[PDB]
């Protein structure tokens, strides 16, 4: 799970 | 447009109501109508737009990944054979691409060319990059490279403006850097660039923290924590 | 119907795929097409139908309650005045009523009259009661009493069949009893009847447990636990 | 929160 915003 | 007969302010109010009810498709429709009214968006309004479409397309992406994993399993060795999985994955994918095209059409007509301040211009270019990245996640044909390059170009223009017009701890600059790093890692097959960008972003923000007041940057420390999560996962 | 050109089996397969992806609106559309094929549904297929529409209308109900609470607050003493809240609550409510009408139309055309076995007949009558109850939750005009009575009548016919044709621990009978108790408590303003029904249902199921094999009733003990939760909340 | 199923 790559963190994006 | 189905919203052409509703007041801009009423559309904004109903977008906030939809946000409270977690009705993100309605939120997206309302903010689309608001945008199509033709006036630029305030800081609070851009946030509503981005949040609505981000949640809609996030649900779409999660469903697409479930279906794509099932499809991959169905094409392994010893897997029993119909076309239903492919068809339904294509359905979800086509709807996803429709939403992405809608957002990009909004940005191109005419949010970006009227965006003159750094905050808004960087916001919109980051969003352009995000949605071209979402298109890249599912691309498999003769357009993959051009979609990837469109994402890169939007992200890079946003980066150049944020580095020059924004402080290192600006939440928009930090979120742009996070998402551009994720682009490098997961789309561009450039994990070293992703790691370098994440680390440099985090270090510069860390060094600039001392200029901020406390209760006025929750989002910035939040996004610095996300950068650190990605760094921990990738190294 | 948009699904009239897809094979029944393909619709079932895609409903399962949509369930896995938590795309419940697609699941509902697929199971609607399957039903409209004209053949009765197997035990597994009824479950898919009920799950899909239950999740869709559950999201709709939660949004309606958020908006209705906001509306009530906006009509209190000292609250600052437009029509937007009422309009958007009405929008969500109208869409909700549309979904409920669709499910009831399916049950009436022609699932219930062809349902001859106790399992399926009780299943469909419980669902009829559930969706008339959902309509009752939002009713405010000259039809409220008739909607409430339609819910009661469906629930009662299902109860009479389940008591006579099903054992006390049957998951369908237990779920019917749970939902009829919730009808009494929250719709019919009959909390004592709700409590009595919940307690009697739980006690009879408890006394019949000794006839069951272990791994073959997870749902029944689950629903007995829900009955006990409601009893704890109401007393 | 009334429990239903
Ligand atoms: C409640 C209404 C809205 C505006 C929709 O959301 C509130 C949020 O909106 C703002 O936060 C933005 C923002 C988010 C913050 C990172 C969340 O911060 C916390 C602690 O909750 C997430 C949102 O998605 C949003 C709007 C997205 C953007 C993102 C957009 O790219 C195109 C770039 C980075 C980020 C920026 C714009 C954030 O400043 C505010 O600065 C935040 O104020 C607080 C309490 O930290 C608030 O959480
Ligand atoms: C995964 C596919 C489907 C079939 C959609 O859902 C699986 C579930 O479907 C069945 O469970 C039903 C059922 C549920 C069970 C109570 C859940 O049990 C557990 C431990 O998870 C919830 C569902 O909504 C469903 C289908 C609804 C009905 C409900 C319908 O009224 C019109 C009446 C009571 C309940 C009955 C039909 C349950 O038997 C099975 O008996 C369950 O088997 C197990 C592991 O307990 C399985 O959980
Ligand atoms: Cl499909
Ligand atoms: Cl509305
Ligand atoms: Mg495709
Ligand atoms: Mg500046
Ligand atoms: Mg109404
Ligand atoms: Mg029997």
């Amino acid at each position: 799970q790559n963190k994006s915003m | 447009g189905a919203m052409g007969s509703m007041e801009r302010a009423s559309l904004i109010q109903k977008a906030k109501l939809a946000e409270q009810a977690e009705r993100y498709e309605d939120m997206a429709a309302f903010m689309k109508g608001a945008v199509e009214k033709g006036e630029e968006l305030s800081c609070e309004e851009r946030n509503l737009l981005s949040v609505a479409y981000k949640n809609v397309v996030g649900g779409q992406r999660a469903a697409w990944r479930v279906l794509s994993s099932i499809e991959q399993k169905s094409n392994e060795e010893g897997s029993e054979e119909g076309p239903e999985v492919r068809e339904y994955r294509e359905k979800v994918e086509t709807e996803l691409q429709g939403v992405c095209d809608t957002v990009l059409g909004l940005l191109d007509s005419h949010l970006i060319k009227e965006a003159g301040d750094a905050e808004s211009r960087v916001f919109y270019l980051k969003m352009k990059g995000d949605y071209y990245r979402y298109l890249a996640e599912v691309a498999t044909g003769d357009d993959k490279k051009r979609i990837i390059d469109s994402a890169r170009s939007a992200y890079q223009e946003a980066m150049d403006i944020s580095k020059k017009e924004m402080p290192p701890t600006n939440p928009i600059r930090l979120g742009l850097a996070l998402n551009f790093s994720v682009f490098h890692y997961e789309i561009a097959n450039s994990p070293e660039e992703a790691i370098s960008l994440a680390k440099t972003t985090f270090d510069e923000a860390m060094a600039d923290l001392h200029t901020l007041s406390e209760d006025s940057y929750k989002d910035s420390t939040l996004i610095m924590q996300l950068l650190r999560d990605n760094l921990t996962l990738w190294t």
